[PDB]
């Protein structure tokens, strides 16, 4: 089901108009709160002293109807960036009046046009409405993919439409929006109602709006092609755009008169497109709810994870068959067939939780036809209760549970294989490098560690939405920009990947090395082909469990149906303009003292940011 | 029963009967109406009218189409043709065709009388065939709302248009590229051709300037304090120019645009003006104050 409204500029009986619209199947109606042509004067007599009423009564609809069904529209004559001072002054008063009337009514949203370049005074007056009274009304900026000037019929003899591609020029309507929302200080209440035209522009023009807070998509009846039977439809290229907007769950407005049949037909088509799409895959079903939801990354070393947190980890049996296989392959490479009875291998699950890897090790040994000795080292003592109850009931003497920190544990004997899953969304963000370094002393000189290797990846992104979400995490009793100097786990959804992920930090286990130092400093250069705004860097990772067996959340090499891990986000404080052809150069440090580990970062090109999270002031990872 | 407060249009037909268009721009119900007055001095009184009718929506502009035809520009997005019946008591709808996508703001009949052009807030201009009841041609020349369209009085294929994109287009549909842009500045708001001189028109802007323009190749006067809404030349051989505004004033002007008459009887926006064909010194105006004022211009 698609949430869909009707846009009208002519309402004689608000009662009948609504009922007609509701019978057609529209969730809501966009309409004028005053008469579109009822121009008003606020300064010059005699016109200023005009006998009221100035508009319709609020009593004509219920409070519930005003709150849910009606979307107000600014009067088309209200032009507060007019060149004429008098029109400017009248429009300011007219705008506030209309917006204040929408507030008085409790309207869910109010529409405003962005149809020229300089909308500076419109932005000013809107900002003032926002800091005057206490109301929850949304504001939908009607702005087109392509300006009417750029799609006009080539029919003025002495003013022909240039037939030269203007790359940045074709994106001008994005800049109309960018300057408006920048002027209004990135208010969460100012969203986009993107208007679509009959001929779509180049892909880079549409792609420009990825990341932007699109709350609606306006479809004029005129853009619909007619088919053999007579219904309205859209071109295959328009549908692609609709399916993309459907992922953003935008509200679809239908503007203009019925050129076609019913009106339900325009609406029925949107339903038909919505019914017939690729269904929500097993990753995306699990992720439904968490789209662009910021979370603190887990620190299972410093904290003790909850029973349900472990339960979540365990709903990914794909991951554990990958762990099963990697262990299975390793057993064969170590224990030759003739030695199978004599030679019992010492496996040590380091950070076992509730023993999914313990079972995967028991099963890998069963499928390999080789004998093993298990140790289940778990730091969390609450999880140890789970193990020790499994261990009494099923496992028996084969599994020895060890309630200790792997770095502290005095082992009775060395290990053939150390298995572990201490990897966060950025791989090393849970301090697996430091953990396994401490456990390294009790690996045999020829011992394997599963995973043998892990690498973190990074990619610059554009989401003015996710920038705003990070911005809203300002908290009492701390640095007022601390929220920008810390990573977030988040299913990135409305965003734009500005360059292919390149690798950041890498660790190998066992770390065969004299002076083991886990601190890092990596410089990356990202080639950017688009005009955009950088707001952060997505983080992913990849790990080699054993040989060709891998786990990955890197989008291009993603391990199949692995919903457990979501990407990580390193935001920046101030968004950076990046032109087509420019290079985003980011710096990342991994740092540590005896007590804590952290990331610092900075963009050095095309302009320098500040160094983010210096000395772990806003974010650290507890050793 | 009641005629709507906001009087938009007023035009005299050949014999001297007065057409009044109007709409409700406030209150419970936003609808329009059309009204014929065979006694002009009786307007606006509803009880003393020859004919009247209710339209479903407002009335942004209208014009006469011969002697019994009333072409209307509504908020609904439709251009409507109403006609009188065989004894001029009823006003019946001939057609009502929803082809523009937004408020139809402006309308004008071409020289032939069998076609007309319309302008809307949808930015489109359309040439209509009034017999076949269809759009022949649709032009999206402008980049903003179509404010005014004015048919060439004598050349059936020519007309003017103006818009919130700052353009004034001189049309000529005999070309493969009909529109042509004309310079002198603030947005054009009203348009009027000179009746005698085929090559001349005048435009009023939103700043209250009226300016004289020759198609080949420029005098101008600051007449009003606010937007020039309408411009109607008189039916004299040497015609005077009546200029309206949103300052609630009226001025009649000469050839060189100097000021002869001034009228501040109007208490709200002056929406139309129309000269009496019988008495050329008598000029009739309407407005949103609901007044039908009749001036005696000192000719
Ligand atoms: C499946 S999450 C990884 C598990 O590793 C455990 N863990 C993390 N660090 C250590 C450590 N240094 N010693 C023992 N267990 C650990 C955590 O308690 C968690 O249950
Ligand atoms: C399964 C799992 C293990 C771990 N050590 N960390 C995680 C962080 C996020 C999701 N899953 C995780
Ligand atoms: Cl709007
Ligand atoms: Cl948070
Ligand atoms: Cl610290």
């Amino acid at each position: 089901r698609v949430s869909s409204g009707r846009d009208l500029n002519c309402v004689p009986e608000i009662a009948d108009t609504l009922g007609a619209v509701a019978k057609q199947g529209f969730d809501f109606l966009c309409m004028p709160v005053f008469h579109p042509r009822f121009k008003r004067e606020f300064i010059q007599e005699p016109a200023k002293n005009r006998p009221g009423p100035q508009t319709r009564s609020d009593l004509l609809l219920s409070g519930r109807d005003w709150n849910t069904l009606i979307v107000g529209k600014l009067s088309p004559w209200i032009r507060p960036d007019s060149k004429v001072e008098k029109i400017r002054r009248n429009s300011e008063a007219a705008m506030l009046q209309e917006l204040n009337f929408g507030a008085y009514l409790g309207l869910p949203a109010f529409l405003l046009p962005l149809n020229q370049e300089d909308n500076t005074n419109l932005a000013r007056v809107l900002t003032n409405h926002i800091h005057t009274g206490h109301h929850s009304s949304m504001f939908w900026m009607r702005v087109p993919l392509v300006a009417p000037e750029d799609l006009r019929d080539d029919i003025i003899e002495n003013a022909p439409t240039t037939h030269t591609e203007e790359y940045s020029g074709e994106e001008k309507t994005w800049m109309w929006w960018h300057n408006f929302r920048t002027l209004c200080d990135y208010s969460k209440r100012i969203a986009v109602a993107l208007e679509i035209g009959a001929d779509l522009p180049s892909n880079h023009v549409i792609d420009r709006w990825l990341g932007e807070p699109i709350k609606a998509a306006i479809l004029p009846t005129s853009i619909f092609l007619t088919n053999k039977k007579g219904f309205p439809v859209l071109s295959k290229m328009h549908q692609r755009l609709i399916f993309r907007l459907l992922k953003l769950e935008v509200q679809f407005i239908i503007t203009g008169t019925n050129h076609h049949k019913e009106f339900c037909s325009y609406l029925q088509y949107l339903e038909y497109l919505s019914q017939n799409r690729p269904p929500p895959n097993a990753y995306e079903l699990f992720a439904k709810g968490y789209e662009d939801y910021l979370q603190s990354p887990l620190q299972p070393l410093m904290d003790n994870l909850e029973s349900q947190t472990y339960e979540v980890f365990e709903k990914d049996p794909i991951k554990y068959s990958q762990y099963q296989q990697a262990i299975y392959k390793c057993l064969l490479d170590r224990v030759p067939e003739e030695e199978k009875d004599t030679n019992v291998q010492v496996l040590m699950v380091l950070g076992a939780g509730r023993g999914p890897l313990v079972n995967a090790s028991l099963r890998a040994a069963k499928q390999a036809d080789r004998r093993i000795k298990l140790y289940a080292v778990e730091k969390n003592p609450n999880a140890v209760v789970t193990l020790e109850n499994w261990q009494f009931e099923e496992w028996g003497s084969q599994v020895t549970v060890v309630s200790s920190d792997m770095r502290e544990w005095v082992a009775p004997e060395k290990a053939d294989i150390i298995v572990s899953e201490l990897l966060g969304s950025f791989a090393d963000n849970e301090l697996s490098p430091e953990c396994l370094d401490g456990a390294q002393h009790f690996l045999k000189d020829d011992g394997v560690s599963i995973p043998g290797e892990y690498t973190s990846f990074l990619a610059p992104i554009s989401s003015s939405k996710l920038y705003n979400e990070v911005r809203a995490c300002r908290e009492k009793d701390r640095d007022p920009e601390a929220q920008f100097e810390m990573p977030y786990v988040v299913r990135l959804h409305n965003f734009h990947q500005l360059s292919a992920p390149q690798p950041c930090f890498t660790f190998s286990h066992p770390n065969r090395d004299p002076m083991i130092d886990n601190n890092r400093y990596c410089t990356l250069e990202f080639p950017v082909e688009v005009n955009t705004v950088l707001h952060g860097f997505a983080g992913y990772f990849e790990t080699v469990l054993y040989q060709d067996i891998t786990l990955s959340i890197r989008p291009e090499t993603h391990s199949p149906g692995m919903f457990s891990w979501f990407p990580i986000l390193f935001p920046i404080k101030q968004p950076i303009t990046v032109r087509e052809g420019q290079t985003i150069c980011v710096r990342f440090w991994r740092c540590s003292n005896s007590k804590k580990v952290w990331y610092e970062w900075a963009v050095t090109a095309p302009v320098c940011s500040a160094i983010h999270n210096p000395t772990g002031r806003s974010y650290t990872i507890g050793l | 029963a009641c005629m709507e407060r906001q009087l938009e249009a007023a035009r005299y037909r050949s014999d001297g009967a007065l057409l009044l268009g109007a709409s409700s721009l406030s209150g419970r119900c936003w609808a329009g109406s059309l009204w014929l007055f065979k006694d002009p001095c009786a307007a606006p009184n509803e009880g003393f009218c020859s004919a009247g009718v209710q339209t479903e929506a407002g009335v942004a502009d209208l014009t006469w189409v011969g002697e019994r035809g009333i072409l209307v520009a509504s908020d609904s997005g439709a251009v409507e043709l109403w006609e009188l019946d065989e004894n001029e008591t009823l006003i019946v709808s001939k057609f009502c065709k929803y082809e523009h996508d937004d408020i139809v703001s402006t309308v004008s009949v071409l020289s032939s009388g069998t076609q007309a052009v319309s302008g809307s807030k949808d930015i489109c201009i359309k040439v209509w065939d009034l017999a076949q009841q269809v759009v022949l041609s649709s032009y999206r020349a402008h980049a903003a709302q179509v404010t005014c369209v004015a048919a060439s009085p004598h050349k059936d294929s020519v007309f003017l248009s103006c818009s919130e994109d700052n353009r004034i287009l001189l049309w000529d549909t005999r070309c493969p590229k009909p529109a042509s842009q004309i310079g002198c500045g603030y947005l054009p708001t009203s348009l009027a051709w000179h009746p005698q001189q085929s090559e001349v028109f005048v435009f009023g802007d939103e700043n209250g300037t009226v300016s004289l323009v020759d198609t080949k190749s420029v005098l101008s006067s600051a007449v009003h304090s606010q937007c020039v809404t309408g411009l109607v030349f008189s039916p004299h051989s040497v015609p005077f120019l009546a200029s309206l505004s949103e300052d609630c004033s009226l001025a009649v002007l000469d050839s060189s645009l100097s000021e002869l008459f001034r009228s501040q009887a109007h208490r709200d926006f002056v929406r139309d003006a129309t000269w009496s064909p019988l008495n050329h010194s008598l000029l009739t105006t309407v407005g949103w104050d609901h007044q039908v004022v009749h001036h005696v211009v000192p000719t």
